[PDB]
RNA sequence: ACCCCGGCGAGGGGAGUGAAAAAGAACCUGAAACCGUGUACGUACAAGCAGUGGGAGCACAGCUGUGUGACUGCGUACCU
RNA sequence: CGGAAGAUGUAACGGGGCUAAACCAUGCACCGAAGCUGCGGCAGCGACGCGCGUUGUUGGGUAGGGGAGCGUUCUGUAAGCCUGUGAAGGUGUGCUGUGAGGCAUGCUGGAGGUAUCAGAAGUGCGAAUGCUGACAUAAGUAACGAUAAAGCGGGUGAAA
């Protein structure tokens, strides 16, 4: 069976 | 005091011919190797070429026991995938007899840019003839 | 040290060191890890001993 | 002509005018140090070889310095164990300088 | 008996301990309080 | 003796200007004119005018002959970055460098 | 895809042995202006081949 | 009574890299790596100062076996021959002569073979 | 100030001030990373933590010192 | 001896090679470690004689316990001492100690520094996806923001 989820994005944070 | 150490630029080489005629392979190979190398010197210095230039004729007849002439494998890769190639020891005299002796004694040398070096002075013929009159080779008996 | 308690970014996602506050004694211009205090230095000599 | 003696648990091939460093001996600066214990004198073609030492072989020497050697660091170090140590060394010796060889 | 000629008692001042001041003093790294546990935290120890 | 021109905080990276400095090291000026005149490069313009002043410097200032200069040295160092913002997709700047030069050519009769 | 390693100066300087200009190998003299120009191209003063070919 | 640590932190990164010189790219440029590389230098030297004496022997006993099997006797059977005849020259020196005194080493040679004979 | 190159530029070179201008305003000192120019030596048949032990040759300063390091034995970073 | 087939490449002696350079037996030589011995040096503990001598023995270490030090800033000693006979700092070199270190001195710097013995600590950094600044790398690489589109003559200008 699958041992991973499929991929997802994060949230978007300030970035710097 | 210091242990000496041989020179490049100071070192006495010497020219030797061979006759392969009968001799077995291996036999052959190690006191050419001690040759090529210097070990059969008192200035033996292992970072040093201190050995001799060493011709071997008729390398087409030398010997091998039981019954190797014909069971005696050379394998090499050519790097492609599948390349993997293979000459019985008869085969190899046939087609180029010298690179039985060169391959004997090239495993038989140090690995490295100065064993690349001292495999450069030996010579090796198929047949009794040679063209190195000029530097006068003295006969080595093996 | 003057500041807010704001946690300076979310804990994870971000791929930076986790931060709690921008007074932290790790960070420039955040608190002195032990801070000292007015102290009085002045120790007991035994009457006797004087 | 050249001689071989030992001393300082080592031994040193000399000819007469050379300076040998050797360990440290308890002799003072220019006083003369006599090696009796001679394992081999060659003059030339004569050679003389000590069975172990050549009768009658002496090597006369004058000290000439005693002094310390380059410092030489050792470190120790045990990776991934938070353990390191390191120290220095120099080792004494004295200089002699090879005056007479005696068969 | 001068201000910068006298001396306490041979014995009478040792140096406290430096943790967490490097491998030569001994109480590097974990300084004297071995590895993980509670024990090993800030304010960690159980109660009498 | 040698003669030194320079032009500080010339707008342009040291790498490139220093891909022109290299055609002229060591040469007789008049020759680097040339060298400099028929090279398709910003950095060219900004070499030429540091070695022209470089040579009136050497007349003017040092009673030197044009005709015996060679450019004798010749390097460039890298002047101070100005630091300007891209912004990128989502939010998200990027630092640009406008990256300057120090250009300086040294020219003598010997 | 992106280094997994820092590459040297040396590599740098490397890669850069194929990057340094050529110098324009000869100029040409114009037979009767005297002046340089580029081989096959007019002059500055609009002279090719010694004939003034353009004004300005 | 706050400490700067700048001068003292400058001199003990200093001593570092003065002896890493010589060392290729940032193992002479940058402390992280210049002080492993000092580490890892001491660490072979002290390794190399006990091959130093097991790579001159090795090299002592390669030469005496030559100048021996010159004189028509193996190295193992010049030096039990030696033994039996209580010359008690070294490696380094037997090696010394083998090179510069051929004659003297024959002398040797002589000895042992007397020994054993 | 003034002179000179430059676009009646930027920038620079002289001159001059000053104890000093590599104190010239991007200004006391002016480290390191990082980037160059010059010189010495090595490097285009050679395989790996890049050192270490051995070691020629070349350059250089007073047989030693200094730089370099062909060739060769050994040798898989550090922290956790 | 056969029984004995595997997937990148010989690839089931480390390799060369070997009919012994294999195996068994017996023997004597030699090589071989940081083991042991030799020579020199250091330190701990203990004897033994008077802090020194003589001698035995010990000295691999993580957690961890014990002991002894170096250096930094600040206070006293100090209205002292050093300082255009050039302070601190910076950068070299030489010497020096078992180590942290120290001393001297060339150059830079241009006004401070501080013995000794005590005293107090914001007292030592390579790591914490540490914090701030500076600067690299990828790289002169991707890109230069709608594929409505330009061409030429003249002008001005250092340059279009
Ligand atoms: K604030
Ligand atoms: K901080
Ligand atoms: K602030
Ligand atoms: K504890
Ligand atoms: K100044
Ligand atoms: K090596
Ligand atoms: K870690
Ligand atoms: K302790
Ligand atoms: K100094
Ligand atoms: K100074
Ligand atoms: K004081
Ligand atoms: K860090
Ligand atoms: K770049
Ligand atoms: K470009
Ligand atoms: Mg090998
Ligand atoms: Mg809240
Ligand atoms: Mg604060
Ligand atoms: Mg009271
Ligand atoms: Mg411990
Ligand atoms: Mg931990
Ligand atoms: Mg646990
Ligand atoms: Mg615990
Ligand atoms: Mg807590
Ligand atoms: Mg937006
Ligand atoms: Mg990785
Ligand atoms: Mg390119
Ligand atoms: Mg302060
Ligand atoms: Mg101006
Ligand atoms: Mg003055
Ligand atoms: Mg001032
Ligand atoms: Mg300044
Ligand atoms: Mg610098
Ligand atoms: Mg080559
Ligand atoms: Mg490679
Ligand atoms: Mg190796
Ligand atoms: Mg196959
Ligand atoms: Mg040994
Ligand atoms: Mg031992
Ligand atoms: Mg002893
Ligand atoms: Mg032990
Ligand atoms: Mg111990
Ligand atoms: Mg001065
Ligand atoms: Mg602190
Ligand atoms: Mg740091
Ligand atoms: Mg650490
Ligand atoms: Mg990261
Ligand atoms: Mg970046
Ligand atoms: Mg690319
Ligand atoms: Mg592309
Ligand atoms: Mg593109
Ligand atoms: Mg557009
Ligand atoms: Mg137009």
């Amino acid at each position: 069976p699958p041992h991973r989820p499929r991929p997802r994005p994060l949230p978007w944070f300030p970035p710097r | 005091m210091k242990t000496f150490t041989a020179k490049p630029e100071t070192v006495k080489r010497d020219w030797y011919v061979v006759d392969a005629t009968g001799k077995t392979l291996g036999r052959l190979a190690t006191e050419l190797a001690r040759r090529l190398r210097g070990k059969h010197k008192a200035e033996y210095t292992p970072h040093v070429d201190t050995g001799d230039y060493i011709i071997v004729l008729n390398a087409d007849k030398v010997a091998v026991t039981g019954n190797k002439r014909t069971d005696k494998v050379y394998y090499h890769h050519t790097g492609h995938i599948g390349g993997i190639k293979q000459a019985t020891f008869e085969e190899m005299i046939a087609r180029r007899p010298e690179r039985v002796i060169e391959i004997a004694v090239k495993g038989m040398l140090p690995k490295g840019p100065l064993g690349r070096a001292m495999f450069r002075k030996l010579k090796v013929y198929a047949g009794n003839e040679h063209n190195h009159a000029a530097q006068q080779p003295q006969v080595l008996d093996i | 040290v003057t500041g807010s308690g704001k946690k300076p970014w979310r804990q994870k996602g971000t791929g930076r060191a986790r931060s709690g506050s921008i007074k932290s004694p790790i960070w420039r211009s955040g608190g002195v890890t032990f801070a000292a205090r007015p102290q009085d230095h002045s120790q007991k000599v035994n009457k006797k001993m004087y | 002509m050249y001689a071989v003696f030992q001393s300082g648990g080592k031994q040193h091939r000399v000819s007469e005018g050379q300076t040998v460093r050797l360990e440290k001996l308890d002799i003072a600066t220019g006083e003369t140090v006599e090696f009796a214990e001679v394992l081999m004198i060659a003059n030339g073609e004569e050679v003389k070889i000590g069975v172990p030492f050549v009768d009658g072989g002496v090597i006369k020497a004058e000290v000439v310095a005693h002094g310390r050697g380059e410092k030489v660091k050792i470190v120790k170090f045990r990776r991934r164990k938070h353990y390191r140590k390191q120290q220095g060394h120099r080792q004494w010796f004295t200089d002699v300088k090879i005056t007479g060889i005696s068969a | 008996m001068r201000l910068n000629t006298l001396s306490p008692a041979e014995g009478s001042k040792k140096a406290g301990k430096r943790l967490g001041r490097g491998i030569g003093s001994g109480l590097g790294k974990t300084g004297g309080r071995g590895h993980k546990g509670q024990k090993s935290r800030s304010g960690g120890g159980v109660r009498r | 003796m040698e003669t030194i021109a320079k032009h500080r905080h010339a707008r342009s990276s040291a790498q490139k200007v220093r891909l022109v400095a290299d055609l002229i090291r060591g040469k007789k000026v008049s020759q680097a004119l040339d060298i400099l005149t028929y090279t398709n490069k910003k950095a060219a313009v900004l070499v030429k005018k540091v070695l022209e002043s470089a040579i009136a410097n050497a007349e003017h200032n040092d009673g030197a002959d044009i005709d015996d200069l060679k450019v004798t040295k010749i390097f460039v160092d890298e002047g101070p970055s100005m630091k300007r913002i891209m912004p990128r997709a989502k939010g998200r700047a990027d630092r640009i460098l406008k990256r300057t030069s120090h250009i300086t050519v040294v020219v003598s009769d010997r | 895809a992106v280094q997994q390693n820092k590459p040297t100066r040396s590599k740098r300087g490397m890669r850069r042995s194929h990057d340094a200009l050529t110098a324009v190998t000869s100029l040409s003299v114009d037979k009767t202006s005297g002046e340089k120009h580029l081989r096959h191209h007019i002059t500055a003063d609009g002279y090719y081949r010694g004939r003034k070919v353009i004004a300005k | 009574a706050r400490v700067k640590r700048g001068v003292i932190a400058r001199a003990r990164h200093k001593k570092i890299l003065k002896q890493a010189k010589g060392y290729y790219g940032a193992r002479s440029r940058v402390y992280r790596v210049a002080f492993q590389a000092v580490i890892k230098a001491g660490q072979y030297a002290y390794r190399d100062r006990r091959q130093r004496k097991r790579q001159f022997r090795q090299l002592w006993i390669a030469r005496i076996n030559a100048a021996a099997r010159q004189n028509g006797i193996s190295y193992s059977k010049f030096i039990n021959g030696l033994k039996k005849a209580s010359v008690e020259i070294d490696r380094k020196i037997l090696a010394d002569i083998a090179v510069f005194d051929k004659v003297a080493f024959t002398a040797l040679v002589e000895k042992a073979k007397a020994a054993l004979a």
